[PDB]
DNA sequence: GACTATGCACG
DNA sequence: CGTGCAT
DNA sequence: AGTCATTCATG
DNA sequence: CATGAAT
């Protein structure tokens, strides 16, 4: 299920977590195989705050992540015995894409916090517009246009140019700034209890 | 090449972006036409493409493709499964899509894939789209920015209650059951005349849900509770008969089952009862359903207590279930838990909006023309000098100009006059044009009145509402008790 | 009730229908445009829908659905898979469909489903359809009987040889390899001048196959046999290099592989040689192919006989394989095993029919216009008299009869005059019309000459083929050895 | 895989071998469950006159049609033990419908001839046209007096399936009847055999390309 | 969205 | 075996 | 063309 | 455990 790097190097190597088998393929095809591995997430990733640790373990996407990163899960987790210097979550710049980022992150917080706290978890930002633009702002500079609907409309040449190439890519580094407020936020948005969530949404989401 | 965001920060934007979309634009229906985005697109698209009840069916895949390419930016399976559901008359009380082939069954077996089936809109579906071409409803651009699409349909009948909805978003979910069309309309008509009507009175017209699968609905108190607050547990229970078999044996005979219950799974679950002898006296469970009737036969042993068994089945199977109301819908962009009254009220508000819009449009058209027809009537009176002036003109632009300057035509009249084909000059019958001038005025009067008189408008609304009911009404299927 | 039928007789009737169908309408290409029916519908449909190289891409699903709904009555996987191959530039020498997104690789991994990809016709596809709108090609009713579709495309270039085909029917199969566009055209143009040309001479223009995957083709003698009989067995061997490495170790490097071979399986089947120590010397097998260049590194041990290894691999893997020509195609509705001459002649024949039809069409159009223009020129010298005559008529038909009778205009002229918009009486400029008239007579002449003189027609056929060559020409990719 | 009849009756019970899972479902819905069974054939059926008997007994459909007719296959075939009186082949009226009928027939001939011999193997003729329904271009002209052109079973509702093709009291059936055991062998082998040349020739001699 | 099995002709 | 339109 | 997993709220 | 639009 995993497409691994060519040589083992826990100081360069990178694990790309890609939404969907299809964009999985384009990443497998556009990457630099020497130091870039590909793990396609095929479907919506299990919620690790809501589910039983029993189920969390029996989960394909979840096992192969533990196994591929090879650093153990939860308590028995040693950042030392890792496999990658960077773990990169790459999804469509669409809402379900965001949802997926959300679920992966709650897994990495609840069961590999060290990894997140050590700044090894990143988030690839695919271009929003076609030259390329990421900002409704750059788009103006550029106009002096295909609105991308997901990774699946991108050629492997373009993926690399814009979002896999360390030289040309714009990344997000996920940091834990206030351990207290982070656990609050994660447990609210992703937990078993609905009402705190609804409330959160009413108070925070602007329906207009 | 690298930007830092906090967990609390990213986790926030992401879940917010998603939560919002899933609420406004996925799982929950618009309170006015009772449709979720996917469904609205299915209908609008198929309709734009002339794929209607009076015309031959199209390949399902063709429809699905055009929805995807034009309006809905999501999986084709989502779109098709949506389409197939609108075609299943054991889920929709009034079905919006007619489909040829295997579109599934009450045994929950898989529908033929979109390569096999064909579809058109149902006739009633027509009425959800009625007058869409008259600028009666807000449009917006599609993802492509190549096409405008409607954000809500005209809805010449109140679909949200007739067909219901379910129902799983983030922070909110939905369960609205089907209702009888004639009934919902009687209530709406009443509420038009009596804005401040109370539930107790409304329920005289709209007594309770009417499931396409029929059955028995028990619990007038909880029904009332739901119509008031949008929440309520009610009981739904199978229509049963007791046949006497030879040898002093009896047979329980099921003929209608609860909404959303898989017939085949039921029959199995009942048999598991006979096989484990959880209760005593079941001889054989036997599905006898054919293409034109539902019928499960439970044969009992001689000397089995048939009430004891029937009760066991109602309790420990889905032969009887609890239906939970949970009426959430999208009102003014936001999720809103709502009962019978804000629903009907919103439907009405909407129909008002539509009818005004519709009437402005029609009247705008009759004006534009009535205006041309005056122009022509005058031209005839001075044909000779007008041909003379166009002859003198240096070109179209100048001709229109000379027409305005010398005879006080308006741009629009100028354009009409100047684009007449020569053979018009043969006609000097003004009288016919006057009969038209008259019919147009008359028409505009009636229109303006609607726009400018609230009562006159609402009467229209009622007239039309009753037409719909006369045309599509059918009898109740589900019986009510307490 | 029931009818009796014999096993002998039924098997005959059924397999007869299948056989015929799968032969002429599925698996084998038409000898003229080199397309299987499904390929032709794909192109014709995407073109009808303005899904062309110069316009934006388009959800693959939208396209597939319209194809399925209007023309090709089969699975969508068949249709989408066909459409994908047409976009894969390691299968087609000259791809006919451009496709954004994961449309496979040489490693054979699955292309994104039509849910995900977007497509449009390649620019060259344009030329296969050139003049489709000018009655240059025999049309037929679609299964619906709702829309006519082409039975062959105009083919502005000889696609059968350029992109090849393949190829499994009943009783027949086909394998025709890709060819260099510039070469094929050169051959064609020669044969146009020299109808009786023999293979030896054509091979000075069409030396042999040009795979888009490159490599080395070996067998000048079997190539002739194939170009003559339709069958032949040539050899294809991978392009390789040797790189000297640190430590005095050498390394084999493959940069081109044989047509229709899976890079991924190859590499496995090669590392299996290493692993079974089938030949001595292999350190490591390594795919190093990346988005811009194929590259398989075979690293050897310290003292290893590199010419030994390289040979063993050619012999015992697919680093070298045998391609088999088996050139079957549909000529006059039947399957015909055919070689380079039947093919090109058929192409020429066809291009002859198109250019003739095209010209008949354009001429007729031009005469009609000329006729009108002639009428308008008279009308100007009698503008007023004509206007007066129309005024004096009773209606449109009366006007035309007075035009015919009083000034000897023809029905078609009268209609033109009588349907002019009023503003025209401002542009009363006869010189510019006389200019158009001249331009028109000149055009009609040029066109009449083509229809009336074979050699003039064949010069066009040649002029045009060269325009295409100038525009789409590219270097050979496969090298030839004997 | 199989959908059994409700009551076991070697005298009435019918076996409906239907092309594809979806039309098989449409049939499962419109059948008369008392005596009509349904065994979907999921894609093109194996050519039993071309393949090794090993790979033939490993085949999902073949296996499951031998083991539900319950008479065994080959020499060990006892017509007397069979579980249905009628075996009915129901395919689209399209060309691959034609092809499948071919493939199935060659199976029954080769490995269950007694069945074919006894007049127990039929072919259902679905209607070609709906204006009511018609099966013959001729029958069409009569209906035209007082048009959907069916492209497969896929576009028929169970109601329609039953009314026209599954209802014993309504449907036209074709009864496959071996007239001459000698000619029928040559016919099956030319068309379905492992040898290409004969067949290519047969096509050249018989199929009118126009 | 991957996987699974067939036919048909051909080395 | 593997190819490519079909089921 | 079925099979397989997951999300989200709910009782 | 299902429900039904999504991946
Ligand atoms: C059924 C079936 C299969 N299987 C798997 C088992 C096999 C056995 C022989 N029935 C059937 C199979 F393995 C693959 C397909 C298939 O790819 N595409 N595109 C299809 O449309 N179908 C449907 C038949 C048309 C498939
Ligand atoms: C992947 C996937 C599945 N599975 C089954 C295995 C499971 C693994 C565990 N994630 C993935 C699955 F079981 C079903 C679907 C599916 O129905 N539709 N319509 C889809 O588009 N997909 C693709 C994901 C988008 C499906
Ligand atoms: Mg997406
Ligand atoms: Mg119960
Ligand atoms: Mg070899
Ligand atoms: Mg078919």
């Amino acid at each position: 299920k995993l497409t691994p790097a060519q040589s083992k190097n826990p100081a360069k190597n990178e694990l790309y977590l890609v939404e969907g088998d299809s964009a999985g393929g384009s990443a497998k095809q556009g990457r630099d195989r020497k130091f870039q591995a590909i793990l396609p997430l095929r479907g919506k990733v299990i919620n690790t705050a809501k589910a039983k640790m029993a189920d969390i373990l029996k989960n394909e996407e979840i096992n192969t992540m533990i196994y591929t990163i090879g650093a153990g899960v939860g308590a028995d987790f040693s950042i030392e015995d890792a496999n990658y210097d960077k773990i990169i979550i790459m999804t469509d710049a669409d809402t379900d894409g965001a949802h997926i980022q959300t679920l992966l992150l709650t897994f990495f917080y609840r069961y590999m916090r060290p990894l997140v706290e050590a700044g090894h978890v990143y988030i690839a930002l695919p271009p929003l517009y076609k030259a390329y633009a990421w900002t409704d702002g750059e788009l103006e500079e550029l106009r002096k246009l295909q609105r991308y609907k997901g990774l699946g409309e991108m050629n492997a040449d373009q993926l690399w140019e814009t979002t896999m190439n360390p030289e040309t890519r714009t990344l997000i580094r996920v940091t834990i700034e206030d351990l207290a407020r982070a656990e609050r936020r994660v447990n609210v948005l992703m937990g078993d209890k609905v009402e705190p969530r609804r409330k959160w949404i009413e108070d925070n989401v602007k329906f207009t | 090449n690298i930007q830092n965001m906090s967990l609390e920060d990213i986790m926030g934007e992401r879940f917010g972006r998603y939560s919002k979309y899933i609420i406004q634009d996925r799982a929950l229906p618009d309170i006015r036409d009772g449709l979720k985005p996917v469904q609205r697109r299915i209908l609008y698209s198929m309709n734009k493409d002339s794929n209607t009840f009076d015309k031959s069916y199209r390949k399902s895949a063709k429809s699905v493709g055009n929805i995807m390419g034009n309006f809905h930016p999501h999986g084709d399976s989502s779109i098709y499964d949506a389409m197939v559901r609108m075609s299943q008359n054991w889920k929709n009380r009034e079905i919006l899509v007619e489909m040829h082939g295997n579109n599934g069954s009450m045994d929950g077996d898989p529908p033929a894939a979109m390569r096999y089936t064909e579809a058109r809109l149902s006739e009633i579906a027509g009425y959800l789209l009625q007058d869409i071409e008259k600028k009666t409803v807000p449009f917006a651009w599609n993802f492509d920015d190549t096409e405008k699409e409607p954000t809500v349909l005209p809805a010449a009948f109140p679909n949200l209650l007739v067909n219901g909805s379910t129902g799983i978003s983030a922070g909110y979910a939905t369960d609205i059951p089907p209702h009888n069309l004639a009934e919902v309309i009687d209530a709406a008509v009443y509420m038009i005349d009596h804005p401040t009507a109370k539930i107790d009175k409304l329920m005289e017209f709209l007594p309770g849900p009417d499931f396409p699968t029929g059955a028995i609905i028990q619990g007038r108190d909880e029904i009332k509770k739901a119509y008031e607050t949008g929440k309520g547990r009610v009981v739904v229970r199978s229509k049963t008969e007791i046949e006497k078999l030879k040898g002093g044996k009896e047979q329980i005979v099921i003929t209608e089952i609860p909404y959303e219950i898989n017939k085949a799974n039921l029959v199995k679950k009942i048999d598991d009862v006979r096989v484990n002898n959880k209760v005593a006296g079941i001889a054989e469970v036997r599905d006898e359903s054919d293409r034109d009737g539902l019928r499960i036969a439970i044969e009992l042993k001689k000397d089995a207590n048939t009430e004891l068994v029937l009760n066991y089945l109602f309790k420990y199977t889905d032969l009887q279930i609890n239906y939970n109301f949970n009426m959430v819908a999208i009102d003014n962009f936001t999720p809103r838990q709502v009962g019978i009254v804000p629903i009907l009220s919103s439907y009405i508000a909407h129909r008002r909006e539509v009818i005004l819009a519709r009437s402005r449009f029609d009247k705008e058209k009759a004006e534009k023309r009535l205006h041309i027809v005056e122009g022509l009537i005058r031209v005839i009176s001075i044909l000779d000098e007008v041909i003379a002036l166009i002859r003198a003109s240096e070109n179209k632009a100048d001709a229109k100009e000379n027409l305005k300057v010398s005879y006080d035509f308006t741009e629009e009249q100028a354009e009409a006059i100047v684009t007449l084909q020569l053979y018009r000059l043969t006609n000097t019958d003004v009288v016919v044009l006057q009969e038209e001038e008259a019919e147009l005025r008359e028409k505009i009067a009636m229109l303006a009145a609607i726009i400018g008189d609230e009562r006159t408008m609402y009467n229209l609304m009622k007239k039309e509402l009753r037409e719909v009911k006369k045309k599509f009404a059918t009898p109740r299927l589900s019986s009510l008790e307490d």
